[PDB]
């Protein structure tokens, strides 16, 4: 009797373990084209260093956030050897910038000793005089790091919002 | 003698607390026993 | 409680000499 | 919005010291921030930063300290606090600790990131419990039942079977199905042992119930952080799952004793004084901010339950961790070395448990309208059973009288139809209620007098 | 216990409530016997002296200092000119005022005497009026008032009266009655002017224009039980007074006999 | 400056530099949030902050605001109907403005809206040149249909008016009065502003001479309050405390009430919450909401635990500002044991010596000097009035333990305790106070009251007392003697300790004859049935001596009629039937009664 | 209550806890029944019903038979026996002869130096078997003319008693499990007419 | 008279200076001025709690109950400002009152005035249950110097000898009533019925007197003497034959 009465318990035990591994099989669907995203994108990005007006107005941006996160007397930017002259210019327009706004004196380097991998899409790193700290400003960590955070507005643009989901709060 | 004499501990704690329930719990026994002598002997008392 | 405090004290005061001696250093 | 800003990595490691690295020349450090580590071999860790001090932060590494030096090891400050991703995706999903996947799924798709130290609910907005929690066992649903927006601990001890009884609830608990996909769990577990977390994930699987269920696993020998993230990563989901999707959800919580006695520690990695019986004196306020992420609230068709699940050192009621835990819970059910000796199970002893909101949980349109007087009157009658059986072997069996006889026959068939019960034997709160008055059939109508005349017309009489 | 810089700042305070209290009462300099109790205080009102000048000297001990003889002379002064604000169109007597003042100084303990009793229950019932909307209950209490304070200004509080007393018990027994209850409203409000004295109860106490209200209610409640149109028609003959009088409510009260029998 | 900053964090402590003027105890708002904290030392030109709130996320360099103000409340037009936490913060407009469920960490919004208009009354002979003092009145505010809120000038402030404002509508942020003392002006608006550890000063502390009445027949006659009374109940689950919150709320002779939640589980205070808006009571024969008169203190076991501890100061400095004005107060305390737990938290926090069960040194003295506040007084300022405030604090022992170092002090300093009894909430006998472990210590205060309005009273609660005291004691003889052997004076007395007993000390509070029971009603009551025991113990014991004696069986067989209309005396209807009707039909059953035993005799 | 043992009992599936009353009254080995506990009884339910089949529900009763006799035995302490059930005294005494001649074992001869699980499940299975031959005889018996005791039984069943009591004297090193069962299965067989005769 | 007064809404700290101002009051006009002075002071428990709340402000050691590690030293220097001095005709008598914390009289606070103080009057609880006034227990209670204020030429010949066997009596009285609580009257012997009546009469008689009733010396040695008569002689075994022979007869 006892046995009998479970019967609809065992067929719902098979019901519900193939559903939730349906689901598992979709979420990972769902997973391999948040990974094509991200590929496009930085696929992308790699074409805008090939412009090397954007990318001057880029390495501009990116050695002046480097030199506001450090705040040093004396500090070393690290580039791809290729685009050293690119950096050399941003580094130029950025000195008189950092002094009016930080009112401090100080001596930006450029590394000519040693060179960011050609491997890397673009940008930059800055370390402080004994290079015992440094702020990391290539393309791939800006991407890595504002892809992150924008996950919510991108699960929501590309796949919908969530029905069941009514306060926000 | 006011106390058992047993030294500080929450191992002694854990003994005077066993033998308060003991002592609780054997009182409850006598009583009903009491009760049940008593019943008998006001029971004869009438014969 | 009591022997656990007074050995923070100890502790902050030996604290405060190291730093008073790097001052000095 | 968003933080945007570069990292900064640092090379500047002053000191280490147990589980704690200190740094200087840190840029305006932020407290409670996550960093990583990068060791000599490139291996990685992580930690957060426990205090600040001018230039100086110290962190408290999750995994050890071990292999860290002063020349070679960095430290990435990535600039915030932690924060969980939380989806109504993390139902059928198994995390660890830190909310890490340990299921072969993929990584969660946030629908948003939540601070995990959560904000306390307004008393204005919390409306009072209501409907029954069905967990199918007799024991809780016909004479402890649990409302919706309730707390109550479960109180046990080491080796008795508190586990099996959790395990149970999670695969059976419910809505009443009355006259729902709106019911979900979350289910915690701190310091587990690998046999006990090999169990959980295994028989939620074989019994096939997980796709109402998020599970998060601490380990014994998981880092004692994540088991003071693992009830916060918890109950922040059930807070998204409550006050988002408008669920009903069950949380589970197991070990409150394990995540205290890791909460001592990292009070004692502080360099804190030990408190009353050597727990923090801040404990009350830790367990409350836990247990206080609870109940309904007004405007939003969604609840909190929470099932608080204790071991008690010497069987002893009157330790900080339950006696706090009594002060801010509303009841208890007991779990009791005797029973699980005599090999009954589930082994709940009734008479010192307690639910103080069931008469709000019950009734016409919630249960059934006898439920409060079988229940009253299955009490009264177990009490008086455990009283005559005490003078069975003082007085001798033929010195009992007719009735006697009655609460002695009563008295067994309770114990072996009402609260044994099988670990796979789900009973809704009607089968409990018609096993209920079986039992109360055994005695004269006239003995019941915990029952209404208008009850025993409807249901003291057997029917075809 | 006050420190000293409180104390004294209390005792210039309460120096200059006594000449507030009595430029209120008295404008005039009518009330010659109490203002020559007062002088001593008043002496300090006569003048500018800023505040600041009292304090000094309340320092000094020039002023009258003690906080509790203060407190005796200005709870005296205050619990007199609550009677005479309280009793608003009509007029004491001069003679009957400083007869109130004296038999309120003989007094041991102001706060527990029947004369403080006396001016709650009048206030009671007089700031539920300063607001109330026209309604039976309402336009009762607004007769019985007047009548209560036109019998306070020709007897005094200090004295018992049974009409005051019963008007007393009247008007806070109707004040306290539901606000449905218009039948018991009616009824304790008829049963009042059944045991006035006079056969017209306001006269002269109340605007002609709500005694021709009060009239009017009358008839409008008793009008719905008559069935016989010539008792309707006899009924309506009433409303040609504008004084309510004992011969009006059993004019009334006949005319409902008449429709009791007929029925 | 202002502005201070972060040095440090550890844990919900914080270290600021440039604080060099920050007095002790000024709160703070430390970071970009704003969240609240004290200061609890100072050393060279630094401060230690101990935060209320959580400190994750707090940056050194932060900016720490210094108000210049320790913990107080903002007292003025707006507290009727309001709900605050231990911290003064407004409850219900929080949840209002945010359209949140949640409290936002470092909320900033003020406890007084200031952005609600007034009407608003000044004192008509106050002019410019007018002296006032500290407590003075200069107008009115009607807030309600019920509260009259009296704007009074602050204590230590004094002077010459400089400008008065007309009769209109003004915000709580509008300058409503004008003063000069030595040539400083000093503008003042609605609200002022008062530290919530500071005793509201007064002109006199007075003797507590009148009934704090409540519409209970047992409290009223057996274990009396006054009002500026102190009363202790047991807080525990199933005793029924809802009997004393609703009793004053709705029918005590109280003024306005304020009751304090001072860290009580979320659901409790749910419930508290809920059910206080739905509680009506009739005025001047209209139904009125006790919202109107009332201001609710609610505290959860998650909120802050300076808010916890700060709760019953907050609570009794409303209070006070009440009396102030010449109202009588009653204040309620949910249970000071959650309090006291607060407290002890807050010394662990601070590594203090652990003393008593690990309470602070102080706790004791804490509870002292907070019942202290207790009190008739005739109030500063010049228009003569006297106030009062009556606190009643719930306390827990645990398991019932009377020994706890929060009990113990409470029942040393209390002067009434009110034993509510889950044995007698089991028996259904409600209200559920025990009449043996129960007491007053104010019966020699009020014999001058019972002997001005009702004379008789005084020795019929003395026999009273003395016949369930016998009933106890004769208990213990009738399990030996088996109730038929008994003497027929002790038969009179167990069976008149059950007519007390069902019939005066019980009172069925959702019936509405007996919802409030009137003073009148309850000596009426009880002059009855003390006058059938003396006559019944007189025919007894003038026959039984050497005559064919009266039993308690022929005193039954001759009398049950009597008997019943003593039964029914509590059916009367205090608003049906007219206090001269009731006492009329009382009257009645005395002739009865001595008509019945004259022909018994 | 030791930080050691409360950290350890947080963790350990099996505890094997001492009784000083046990070691003191030099029974060996000194382990208390009644809070020593085995979280791996689930585990090992599947090895149980594929190798023994018997076991699990002698050891079920084994436990039910010794929690009874410590309920028991905090009573006769106060009132002496005399009000004593037959069915209790029945409990009792196998209570004491599982106690003495099951649960006790001397580590230091040859026949119990090691008991094999074989040797364990048959001493249990007719000791279990007693129980509930004993306690029919008993409660089938009441409401009689003639009516069965303790002592009656123990009058008639002197010699089993005797051969219960010795089951632990078979040393498995001499005596092959052929052996060893044929002899307890005859005592089964010596029970079972035993109590027929009766 | 001369009253210091600080309240419970007063400063905790003045509470250590204010017995320390009554007692230099007390010395002037006893030492000085040649009065007769009498010290009352009033929950010297306050005063405890104080210097408990001062002396854990400042980490100093704890001694039982965590009161200050020097309390002894303390109150010795408050209740030793007492007595006659040699060639001045003036006296301070000092009165202190406490409140025993849970009525437990050895908690710090009584137990080290104890040993401080030339005795104590102590005030029970369960005779202030049982309406008894004053409430006063003799047994817990001690004179220091009463052995050496008493006797012939001072008070009276047989008042030592009545006061010692009115404690030999009361004491076996309480004796005899917690056994009987154990056996039952029924088991009692006629010398137990006299200790219990002895008992029952002594607090009625000797005991209860009501707040304006003010009896000599002589008269409570005259109810003394009423309650010892109760006994045969022969069993007033503290007192000596010629105590007897002339004070027992009457």
């Amino acid at each position: 009797e006892k046995k009998e009465k479970q019967i609809e318990q065992q067929k719902k035990i098979q019901m519900s373990n193939l559903m939730n591994q349906a689901r598992l099989k979709v979420l990972r669907a769902r997973d391999d084209l948040i990974t094509d995203l991200l590929n496009e994108a930085k696929q992308r990005l790699s074409k805008v260093v090939k412009d090397t007006t954007r990318y001057q107005v880029l390495l501009d941006g990116l050695v002046l956030q480097g030199l506001y996160q450090l705040l040093e007397p004396r500090m070393i930017v690290r580039c791809r050897k290729q685009d050293f002259p690119l950096v050399k210019a941003a580094v130029q327009k950025a000195i008189p910038m950092y002094k009016i706004a930080t009112k401090k004196d100080v001596d930006v380097q450029i590394d000519l000793e040693a060179y960011l991998p050609e491997d890397i899409a673009g940008g930059v790193e800055i370390y402080n005089g004994d290079r015992k700290i440094k702020v990391s400003n290539t393309l791939e960590s800006r991407l890595d790091l504002i892809a992150q955070q924008m996950m919510p507005e991108v699960r929501g643009a590309l796949f919908g919002a969530n029905a069941n989901r009514k306060f926000l709060d | 003698k006011d106390r058992i004499e047993i030294f500080p501990s929450r191992m002694a704690q854990t003994i005077m607390k066993a033998r308060l329930k003991g002592a609780q719990t054997g009182r409850n026994l006598l009583k009903k026993k009491s009760d049940a002598l008593t019943l008998r002997f006001r029971q004869i008392l009438k014969k | 409680f009591y022997r656990l405090k007074k050995i923070q004290e100890k502790k902050k005061i030996i604290k405060e000499k190291s730093e008073k001696d790097l001052e000095r250093r | 919005n968003y933080l945007s800003q570069p990292r900064l990595t640092y090379k500047t490691v002053s000191g280490v010291n147990g589980p704690l690295v200190i740094l200087d020349h840190v840029k305006f450090p932020r407290y409670a921030e996550i960093v990583h580590l990068t060791l000599p071999d490139g291996t990685k860790r992580s930690g957060q930063v426990l205090e600040v001090s001018g230039s100086k932060a110290v962190v408290q590494v999750f995994e050890g300290t071990s292999g860290i030096d002063a020349k070679k090891t960095s430290c990435e400050f990535t600039g915030d606090i932690l924060r969980t991703p939380v989806s109504e995706d993390m139902l059928g999903r198994v995390f660890n600790g830190s909310g890490k996947p340990i299921d072969r799924g993929p990584v969660v798709l946030a629908e948003d990131f939540l601070d995990i130290m959560g904000q306390p609910i307004n008393p204005q907005c919390r409306i009072y419990p209501e409907e029954m929690i069905q967990t199918g066992i007799s024991a809780i649903d016909g004479m402890n039942s649990i409302a919706r927006g309730q707390k109550i601990p479960i109180f046990s001890a080491a080796g008795l079977p508190h586990n099996e009884i959790a395990a149970q609830i999670c695969r059976q608990a419910g809505l009443v199905k009355k006259s729902e996909e709106n019911f979900a769990i979350v289910f915690a577990a701190m310091g587990v042992n690998m046999e006990t977390a090999r169990f959980f994930k295994s028989d939620f699987e074989e019994n096939g119930s997980m796709d109402n269920v998020c599970l998060f696993l601490n380990l014994a020998n998981d880092p004692t952080i994540e088991r003071i993230i693992t009830p916060r990563l918890a109950l922040t989901t059930a807070e998204f799952l409550a006050y988002q999707c408008e669920k009903h959800v069950l949380v589970i919580l197991t070990d409150m004793s394990s995540y205290a006695e890791a909460l001592r520690e990292v009070s004692a990695a502080r360099e804190e004084v030990p408190g009353r019986r050597g727990f923090p004196g801040y404990m009350y306020t830790d367990l409350a901010t836990i247990y206080e992420r609870a109940g309904r609230v007004e405007g939003r068709n969604g609840s909190i339950t929470q099932i608080p699940i204790l071991t008690m050192p010497n069987d002893d009621i009157t330790h900080p961790i339950p006696d706090l835990t009594g002060y801010i819970t509303e009841g208890q059910i007991y779990v009791d070395r005797q029973l699980h000796n005599r090999q009954i199970y589930p082994p709940i002893n009734v008479l010192p448990s307690l639910s103080r909101l069931m008469k709000s949980a019950i009734g016409e349109g919630m249960t059934r309208k006898d439920h409060a007087d079988v229940s009253n009157q299955l009490y009264a009658c177990y009490a008086i059973g455990k009283d005559v059986q005490a003078m069975k072997a003082v007085v001798g069996e033929e010195a009992l009288t007719s009735d006697d006889l009655l609460y002695l026959e009563f008295l067994q068939k309770f114990e072996k139809n009402f609260i044994t019960q099988g670990p796979y034997e789900n009973r809704t709160v009607y089968e409990t209620l018609d096993i209920g008055w079986q039992l109360l059939r055994i005695f004269p109508k006239e003995m019941l007098k915990r029952i209404p005349q208008s009850t025993l017309s409807e249901f003291y009489p057997r029917d075809s | 216990g006050l420190t000293s810089e409180q104390y004294h700042s209390q005792v210039v305070g309460k120096i200059g409530y006594i000449a507030r209290c009595m430029q209120t009462i008295d404008p005039e300099n009518n009330l010659k016997k109490i203002r020559e109790d007062y002088q001593d205080v008043l002496i300090w009102a006569e003048k500018n002296y800023r505040f600041e000048e009292i304090l000094e000297a309340s320092k000094s001990g020039k002023c009258p200092n003690d906080l509790d003889a203060l407190s005796r002379r200005s709870l005296i002064l205050q619990e007199l000119l609550r009677l005479v604000s309280s009793i608003s169109p009509f007029k004491m007597k001069l003679d009957l005022i400083e007869s109130q003042y004296e038999k309120m100084k003989q007094h041991v303990n102001l706060w527990k005497s029947d004369y403080h009793v006396k001016l709650n229950q009048l206030n009671q019932l007089t700031d539920y009026l300063k607001n109330a909307a026209p309604t039976p209950k309402n336009n009762f209490l607004r007769a019985m008032t007047s009548v209560l304070q036109m019998q306070i200004a020709q007897y005094g509080i200090t004295e018992d009266n049974e009409g005051i007393n019963q008007l007393f018990k009247l008007g806070l027994h109707l004040l306290a009655m539901a606000n449905e209850k218009i039948d018991e409203q009616y009824h304790l409000f008829k049963g009042y002017v059944k045991d006035q004295p006079e056969e017209s109860p306001f006269e002269g106490i109340l605007p002609a224009e709500d005694q021709k209200i009060l009239v009017k209610t009358m008839i409008d409640y008793a009008m719905p039980k008559l069935s016989s149109k010539v008792l309707q028609d006899k009924l309506s003959a009433l409303s040609s007074s504008d004084v309510l009088t004992k011969t009006l409510l059993d004019s009334i009260d006949r005319i409902v006999k008449e429709n009791e029998k007929l029925n | 400056s202002t502005f201070g900053y972060v040095h440090g964090v550890s844990g919900p402590v914080v270290t600021a530099c440039d604080m060099a003027g920050a007095a002790m105890y000024e709160l703070v708002r430390v970071g970009h949030s704003e969240l609240v904290g004290e200061i609890i030392r100072l050393e060279g030109d630094m401060a230690t902050i101990q935060v209320y709130e959580e400190t994750s996320g707090v940056s050194v360099g932060d900016p720490v605001l210094r108000t210049g103000k320790p913990l107080s409340v903002e007292l003025g037009p707006g507290i009727m109907g309001a709900i605050f936490d231990g911290i003064q913060r407004p409850l219900s407009d929080i949840s209002s403005q945010t359209q949140s469920i949640y409290i936002p960490r470092g909320v900033n919004v003020s406890a007084l809206s200031r952005d609600i208009k007034w009407e608003f009354i000044p004192s008509k002979n106050l002019r410019v040149g007018s002296h006032i003092t500290g407590g003075d009145i200069y107008g009115i505010v009607n807030e309600n249909s019920l509260i009259k809120h009296k704007i009074m000038l602050p204590p230590r402030s004094r002077g010459s008016v400089t400008y008065i404002a007309p009769p209109g509508n003004y915000d709580a942020s509008d300058v409503v009065l004008e003063l000069e003392f030595e040539g400083v002006k000093e503008k003042l608006s609605m609200v002022q502003v008062w530290p919530v550890r500071q005793v509201r000063p007064v002109t006199e502390k007075l003797p507590a001479n009148h009934p704090l009445l409540t519409g209970q027949r047992v409290l009223d006659a057996l274990f009396p309050c006054v009002q500026g009374g102190t009363t202790a109940i047991p807080g525990a689950f199933g005793c029924g405390k809802t009997v004393i919150s609703q009793s004053l709320s709705k029918y005590s002779n109280s003024d306005v009430i304020i009751y304090v939640g001072c860290g009580e589980r979320g659901n409790e205070m749910s419930e508290v919450l809920r059910d206080f808006p739905e509680l009506t009571m009739e005025v001047d024969g209209k139904v009125e909401s006790i919202m109107k008169r009332t201001a609710l203190v609610a505290n959860t076991s998650n909120m802050p635990v300076a808010a916890r501890e700060a709760s019953i100061y907050t609570g009794i400095t409303l209070s006070e500002y009440f009396r102030d004005m010449g109202y009588h107060v009653s204040m309620m305390a949910d249970s000071t044991s959650r309090w006291a737990e607060a407290l002890r938290e807050i010394s662990g926090r601070l590594a203090e010596m652990p003393a008593d069960s690990g309470y602070p040194a102080y706790l004791g003295a804490r509870l002292a000097s907070f019942y202290e506040r207790a009190g008739r007084v005739k109030c500063l300022g010049n228009p003569e009035r006297e106030g009062s405030v009556s606190i009643v604090g719930a306390v827990s022992p645990p398991g019932g333990d009377f020994s706890d170092p929060v009990t113990s002090a409470t029942l040393g300093i209390v002067q009434v305790f009110w034993g509510l009894d889950k044995k007698l909430a089991q028996r259904k006998h409600f209200p559920s106070v025990n009449w043996l472990i129960s007491y007053s210590k104010y019966m020699r205060a009020l014999d001058e009251y019972y002997d001005k309005h009702f004379t008789e009273f005084v020795p019929l609660r003395t026999k009273a007392k003395e016949i369930l005291q016998e009933e106890e004691d004769l208990a213990e003889i009738v399990q030996l003697v088996g109730k038929a052997s008994l003497a027929e004076t002790d038969k009179i007395t167990l069976e008149v300790a059950k007519l007390i007993k069902d019939d005066f000390l019980q009172q069925n509070g959702y019936t509405p004859y007996d919802r409030f029971c009137p003073f009148y009603k309850t000596v009426g009551m009880l002059s009855n049935m003390i006058s059938f025991y003396d006559m019944a113990r007189r025919a007894v014991e003038t026959t039984a001596q050497s005559d064919n004696k009266i039993t308690w069986s022929i005193i039954r067989e001759h009398m049950g009629e009597i008997l019943y209309k003593l039964s029914s005396m509590k059916f009367k209807d205090p608003v049906k039937d007219g206090e001269a009707k009731i006492k009329a039909d009382y009257a009645q059953l005395l002739e009865d009664m001595q008509n019945a035993f004259r022909s018994l005799e």
